Parts: structure tokens; C-alpha cells; sequence
């Protein structure tokens, strides 16, 4: 349920902010995988 | 939705090109959790054990025994809801403003609908960092003209309770007095058993360049970076120590040990920019739309957080 | 209105300080790691050593008798338990429910070893000490023997908890 | 004296900083901008951008327009003009209104925040009687004639 | 102990008389099947009648100008909204979030119908109003003009709800 | 939360850690106590030490 998915489609706006909500999780997520201080 | 959104799609399509926060570098993997509100308050529970005498030899038979208590502390963190609106033009009337290299209306200031959401999130992303981490919202380069936030909202560098010193302004270019004020603010840090963690520091690229100078007759093959890390090592346990820069900041260094335990960050799910369904339409080629975000979800724990301010005055 | 804010907080911090556990909101966590030192505080129910065979008895209360000693009053309803000592003392107070206004309580036929309020920090270890009045204990003709086994120590304005044990009644 | 300079710029702009980048005068309309606000276009006599416009009548052949203005013949305030029409856009004096406009190059920093403000006749704004405008900033100096001030105008006074 | 609770009572009463809907758990529930005379509350918020297109402006405030007249004071914070009136009138408090202490005021400029805070019982039908420094409406230097539709509603010591109709500034 | 009462598994959590607590201060001051002051220690049996003493 993510923006990323090109196979998901919203069928409402609040699955809309749902998936939105997911891709900013899912992006915070690669983002601490691949940081290296 | 998207065959009737077109708004919705623009944003779908354009959400990839918006940069990551700068603000993530700040903390661990493991100290930053979302939540599930909009605006608001939540609760948080912690539980401590305690022993209230010395413990007893079992010897032969014995039925009075020691006893173990407990208590417990309730935080409350306070969130709110904030709202921009941007205009733009209407998707029927973009094909009238397109040209070869371009497409919207210069004269006018008037641009296409994702470039424009594009724009306004990178602004809103740059004030949320801001946010959090001054725990002020100002849109002046003084930092005047503050709005108002509520109680319980507080970011790195004024949160209450926590260690604050102060470099004179005689001494702003004396590095051995800078580093005297912060050994005094590590030897006040109180970490308890949590002190085997890794910490981090902020520092205005003044600061740095400060820093970056060789270590103080003079010296070499040694800088006060070094030092600076030798000094945090020695009430860390020899843990890691991270350094960063961040414009942010002006005249002002913060040190901050990076364990869930002590510092935690649940924001809101929504925190980041998020479209909303009311799109404003008239007769004309003009449109107006709004985007919302979530500011709060700082949690820190007592006297762990060091602030050095030199005064430039 | 901010005046009469002030007010309500400084009321409400005044009845708070009578209280076993008060519900504060706190906008940071105190963190006290070091294990020493960390039973001391007014909100420590029960006692330092407890039996399995210790007789506990709930009884509806007057004022608040927390960690006092308690006496039976009579009046139409039920006696209640009122904090107070002298030649009148029938137990102590060990636990308080505020939401049912419950006070549970240990005879002065079961001997106790825990924190107890203390009339002032005049209190040394090995002090003959009295329940007073207001059923606080007070250094020394004691009906009951009890014993101090630590020093007074101070929290509030005027609480003043002490390690006590006590073990029945004089003669 | 344009919505947009003239003159081109030899430099590209440093999108970085995020603070204090609005006090330009390209900026159109109001910093907090209403849906339901009735704005209204005329054609423009003049260049009464940014400021108090007023009715002017012609010999009647024409019909009529909007000139930079104030006093007793105060009709709204201009907040946008489209130059290829000649178009004024006015917000009606009835309607309110917060955002920056111009004000008078004399005593220009004795205007402070909570200043009682007033059209003179060329719609500029200055320090105070009919008209209830307040300052909320200090003049910000664009160029060395041209000095703008965050107002709001809500209305006539008695 | 029982002093303080009596305190903490008048204060609390204090307090939340100076609210909007104060939160007061009751014992038992209140019969209003009658549909008569139900407006007439210090929480009815909003307007008797309002139209779709009328400008709402959220500020911050300091103390408490729920239905009342709004000044702009300016301060570093950004410029609040004061129960204020007299020549400094800006507009009028229709409501209030207490949790962000924000209060949505209608400018000067729009029409408004509905119940304000007067300053006593003194007002009649058909009676031309000023609004005083604290932002209540006082009978007849009337810059504005205001009439009131019904007499004064007493619902407490001080709280005198009138129903008023602003439609703009005199000359 | 006004009884300080809680469920078996975190008291058990709650009430180990501070005994490991307790063994560790132990196995490095070779003493027993709950005081900061170290006083009110509790009598051990010879042949009993730390590193300490």
C-alpha cells in the first residue's frame, strides 16, 4: 500500500494519504539502510 | 481516484522528487517511531522497579521476606495541525500556457500544479526541519515574530531541564575557554546506566571552522575536533561520537547521546506534507490548493541534552 | 482568568501534597538509574518486610490517615478509621484507596516494619518513639514500643518519613 | 514602478535559505488570502500597483477606471496587475484586506508595528482618520524611493 | 485536608465559569425534551444565522474574549487578539479552541446576528449598544452600529447573553 | 496506576533487572546495600569478597 507500487491504485483519498504515509515510511527506512556515518 | 483526480495523480507522480529531510541524520534508526493522529495529546507509561530493604538468607524457615516496589511517570506530548495554501493554474488551462521550454505564466507568477506542490513541500520540509531542530517556528531570518505553539512542544535546543552554558562574549574566539564551558556541561550530564551509547553534536559552520584548526605555543598532528572526541569518549564509555554541521544553528553547540532510552522521536504518520482533497475552482484559470502537516513528538529524558550558546554580542 | 489559573494550581498542589500517588503530567522523564536511594518516598506502600500471615483489615476513613496511626471512631453508618494515637490506637494505616475511600490497615496485635510519618526531624536510631495526636510518631510513657531504625528524612515541607518497627504494646 | 523588473538579472537565485525571501515587490496579493473574498478587475490608469485606488470618470466615450488614490474618494486597494490587459485587480474597501503595500517615503522609520495608518492622494500609506488601517511590520526598503509595510485594512472608521 | 478541598472546589467553579463548555461529570441526566428556549447557552457558539460566505481569521488570544469584542495587540510573538473595544474595535470573538488557544474572530467589515456578552441587565429591545474596553456591550460615540433583538438572558452572577445584530461602523 | 500495581511478567522483568543490579554492585564493591551513603550493609559470611575489598 505504497506510492512506489505502480500496481496499487487508490480507490479514495484517504487510501491516498494512507499510501503517502507508507511511501514516507518505506523512504525513512532505505533512507537509515543505506546512511553510513 | 486517479481517473478522476487529476490533482491526486499530479501528486502521486511528483511525491518521488521530493528530497528527504535533513533531519533523520540526527538520530538512530531505532530512535524515531510513528504514531497515528492528527492533533492532539498521548500518554506515555513508564514503569520502575525499586528494592525497599536487604534481601533475606533462607535459611531453615522463614516466611517474612523483603519487598520489591514500584512506580510509575506519565508524559504527555502535545501535537498540532498546520496548513499552507498555494495557487495555481487549472489543468484545462495549462495547454494555453505551455510553451517550448516552459510551461506556466512568467508575467503572472503563476505556475503548473506539481511544480508548484513540488516547491511548497521543499518549503515545508525546510520549516520542519527548522522546527525541529530550534523547537520555534519563525519564517524570519532574525527569529522574531514567533507563533505561538502550545505546551509540551519542545525541540533539541529548548528543551527545559537540560544542561545550558554559556561562553562569554570576550571569549567567543577563545577555543581553550569554549572547551572549558562544554567539559563543564559533559561533567554535569547525568546519563546513569545508559551511558555506553553513542553520541552526537551539532555544530554552526562557524563552530566547525573553529574546530578545524589544529589542536592549541601550538601543536600538530592533532585537532580540536580530536579533542572534542577524546572529551565526549570519556564519559560515553569510549562510544562512537558523530559530528555534524547544520546552518541552522548559529553560535550554538548540542550534544546529545543517541539511545532510544533517553531521546525518543515518535512524530505523527502525517507529519510530512500531505495534499489535501479541497481544491478552490472559479471561472477563471486560476486554482488554489492546500497542503497539511504535523508538528510535535519530541520525548527527552532529564538533564541529558548539553547546549553551549557563545554570546556574540 | 490567568489569576484564577494560578489559584487552581496552587490549591491543587496543595491537595496533591496529601496524597499516596498523585497524578502529575510531566513534560520530561526524570531518570533516577542509580538503584540506591529509590524507595524512599511517600508513595512506597506496604512495608520493608512483609509476612504472608499478616492480618490486613479495610475500613472507610476520615481526613487522611496514610501512613499514620489510626483509631476507631463511632458515630446512622458504620465506624470509620481516624488518624490519631495516645491510649486510643488500634492499628496503623499501611494503604489508602482513594476512589473507595479505603484505608487498609494493621492491627496493633501485628507487629510492622516500614515508613512511617514522623512529627519533625528530631529523630535519631535507637529512639523510643509515640504516636502522637495526629498519629504521627514523635520522639519520647509509651503505650506501644516502637523503635526507630533509620533517621528522619525529608521529601515535602513537612513530610518526614522514618523506618519504624513496631512490636506490640508496653506495660 | 513594475510588477516584474524591467531589466533583466546576470545571476541565477540561491534557493536555499527559506527565511525572509517574500519581501519582494513581485509578490502579489495578500499573505493570508480569504476563499471568500470578492475581487473585482478594472482597466488601470496609471500604475496604481500596490497601492489605494480611487474611481476617475472620463469625457464618457470610455468607460471607467481606477487611479492611485486615497482620502475621501477611497474606492479599494490594488493587489495585482496584469500588464498585457492593462487589468487592475481591486479588493473592494469593504472587504478585508492584509498584505504589503506602499508607503510614504517621509518619516518612514517612525512606522512601527500597531501604527494607525492612512491613504494619502497618491495611495500611499502613511502615519496618522477615516480610513482603519494598522500597521503590523517596519518599512522594508526595496529601493531607495520605493519602501513597502505589511498593513491591514479592515474597513472605514467613524 | 478538607479546607483544601473546599478551595479546590471554588476555584475549579471559578475557573470553569470563565469557559465556554467546562467539562462537569453530573450524577444524574437533565430533561430538555421541551425544544423551546435551548439556545439561550454560554456554549452555543456560532452565530443564529450564518452564511456560507463569511471570512473567519483564527489568532491567537490572550485571556478570555469569547463573545466578546477583539483588538490587535501587537508584541518576539506575533500580534494577539485582546477582549477589547472602544475605537480599537477589530472585530468579534464567535469561538474559541481552548486545546491551541486559538479564537476564530469576524472582521469588522461582515454582518453578524447573534448573542453577545452584555454588560448588565439593563438592555432593551430596539436599543442602540457600544462595546466597552473588555469587549461587553453596554446601552448608549457610537462609532459602530449595533442594535439588540431580545432583552438581557441572565444564566449566571455575570453572564448576561443578548441577541445583537453588528452591521458595520457609523459616520 | 494509583496502586502501582502491574502484571506478573513485568514485575518479574522489572524486579530481575534490579537484582541483577544489585549482584553486579556486588561482584564489584564486594559489598551489600541499598544506601548511597553504603551504610546499614547487610552482614555477610567470611570467605565472601569482591574486588574491591
Amino acid at each position: 500500500a505504497s506510492l512506489l507500487d505502480s500496481n496499487f491504485v487508490p480507490i479514495n483519498f484517504t487510501e491516498f494519504v494512507q499510501a503517502i504515509s507508507n511511501t514516507y515510511k518505506q523512504r525513512r527506512i532505505q533512507f537509515y539502510e543505506n546512511l553510513k556515518r | 481516484l486517479f481517473d478522476e483526480n487529476y490533482y491526486a495523480k499530479a501528486v502521486a507522480n511528483i511525491i518521488g522528487e521530493v528530497k528527504d529531510p535533513i533531519m533523520y541524520k540526527w538520530f538512530s534508526p531505532d530512535q524515531i517511531e510513528d504514531v497515528d493522529l492528527q492533533m492532539g495529546y498521548q500518554k506515555t507509561v513508564k514503569w520502575d522497579a525499586f528494592l525497599n530493604a536487604n534481601p533475606t538468607t533462607i535459611a531453615n524457615e522463614v516466611n517474612t521476606i523483603s519487598t520489591i516496589g514500584f512506580s510509575s511517570e506519565v508524559v504527555r506530548l502535545n501535537y498540532l495541525k498546520l496548513q499552507y495554501k498555494f495557487r495555481h493554474l487549472k489543468q484545462t488551462s495549462e495547454k494555453f500556457y505551455t510553451s517550448d521550454s516552459y510551461i506556466g505564466d512568467i508575467n503572472n507568477n503563476l505556475l503548473p500544479f506539481a511544480q508548484a506542490y513540488k516547491l511548497a513541500s521543499s518549503e515545508i520540509i525546510k520549516l520542519i526541519n527548522h522546527f525541529v531542530l530550534t523547537g520555534t517556528v519563525s519564517i524570519q531570518k532574525d527569529g522574531k515574530n514567533q507563533k505561538r505553539l502550545l505546551p509540551n512542544m519542545y525541540g533539541l535546543l529548548n528543551m527545559p531541564e537540560q544542561i545550558k552554558e554559556e561562553v562569554a562574549s570576550g571569549d567567543k574566539d577563545k577555543m581553550d575557554k569554549i572547551f572549558e564551558k562544554i567539559e563543564a556541561g559533559l561533567s554535569k550530564l547525568e546519563l546513569g546506566d545508559e551511558f555506553s551509547t553513542p553520541m552526537m553534536v551539532i555544530v554552526d559552520p562557524a563552530t566547525s571552522l573553529k574546530l578545524v584548526k589544529p589542536y592549541a605555543a601550538a601543536s600538530s598532528c592533532e585537532k580540536w575536533e580530536d579533542v572534542l572526541i577524546q572529551t565526549i569518549k570519556a564519559i560515553n564509555n569510549r562510544e562512537d561520537v558523530y559530528i555534524e554541521t547544520s546552518n541552522l544553528l548559529k553560535h550554538k553547540i548540542l550534544i546529545y547521546p543517541l539511545n532510544s532510552e533517553l531521546i525518543k522521536f515518535k512524530p505523527s504518520k502525517y507529519m510530512l506534507p500531505t495534499p489535501n482533497e479541497q481544491v478552490d475552482k472559479d471561472s477563471t484559470d486560476v486554482a488554489h490548493s492546500y497542503i497539511d502537516f504535523v508538528l510535535g513528538g519530541l520525548l527527552a529524558t532529564r538533564k541529558t541534552i548539553l547546549q553551549v550558546n557563545i554570546k556574540q554580542s | 482568568t490567568t489569576q484564577l489559573v494560578k489559584e487552581y494550581q496552587e490549591k491543587r498542589s496543595k491537595l496533591e501534597k496529601f496524597m499516596k500517588n498523585p497524578q502529575h503530567d510531566a513534560s520530561l522523564l526524570s531518570n533516577s538509574n542509580e538503584f540506591r536511594d529509590k524507595n524512599v518516598e511517600f508513595f512506597a506502600s506496604g512495608g520493608t518486610r512483609t509476612s504472608k500471615f499478616d492480618k490486613l483489615e479495610n475500613h472507610p476513613f476520615l481526613g487522611y490517615p496514610y501512613k499514620r496511626g489510626v483509631k476507631r471512631v463511632i458515630q446512622h453508618y458504620e465506624p470509620h478509621v481516624e488518624a490519631g494515637g495516645g491510649e486510643d490506637l488500634y492499628g496503623i494505616c499501611i494503604d489508602i484507596d482513594e476512589f473507595s475511600k479505603t484505608a487498609t490497615i494493621v492491627p496493633i496485635t501485628n507487629n510492622f516494619e516500614g515508613y512511617l510519618v514522623a512529627k519533625d526531624s528530631t529523630v535519631k536510631v535507637k529512639d523510643k518513639l509515640i504516636f502522637n495526636k495526629d498519629g504521627a510518631l514523635e520522639k519520647v510513657k509509651a503505650t506501644i514500643n516502637a523503635t526507630a531504625l533509620t533517621d528522619a528524612k525529608q521529601i515535602s515541607n513537612e513530610v518526614y518519613l522514618v523506618k519504624v518497627a513496631v512490636f506490640g504494646n508496653k506495660a | 514602478l513594475m510588477k516584474n523588473p524591467q531589466q533583466d538579472s546576470g545571476l541565477l537565485s540561491n534557493s536555499i535559505d527559506f527565511r525572509d525571501q517574500n519581501l519582494i515587490f513581485s509578490n502579489s496579493g495578500g499573505v493570508c488570502t480569504s476563499s471568500k473574498d470578492k475581487i473585482e478587475n478594472y482597466p488601470a490608469k496609471g500604475y496604481p500597483y500596490k497601492r489605494g485606488v480611487k474611481l476617475s470618470f472620463g469625457d464618457g466615450t470610455t468607460e471607467l477606471e481606477v487611479e492611485a488614490g486615497g482620502g475621501d474618494d477611497l474606492y479599494g486597494v490594488c493587489s495585482d496587475i496584469d500588464e498585457f490587459s492593462g487589468m487592475a485587480t481591486v479588493i473592494p474597501i469593504t472587504n478585508n484586506f492584509t498584505g504589503y503595500l506602499t508607503l510614504k517615503k517621509d518619516g518612514q522609520n517612525g512606522v512601527n508595528p500597531g501604527d494607525k495608518l492612512n491613504f494619502n492622494q497618491h495611495g500611499e500609506l502613511e502615519k496618522v482618520k477615516s480610513v482603519n488601517a494598522i500597521a503590523l511590520s517596519k518599512a522594508h526598503k526595496l529601493t531607495e524611493d520605493l519602501f513597502i509595510v505589511l498593513a491591514s485594512v479592515f474597513g472605514n472608521r467613524a
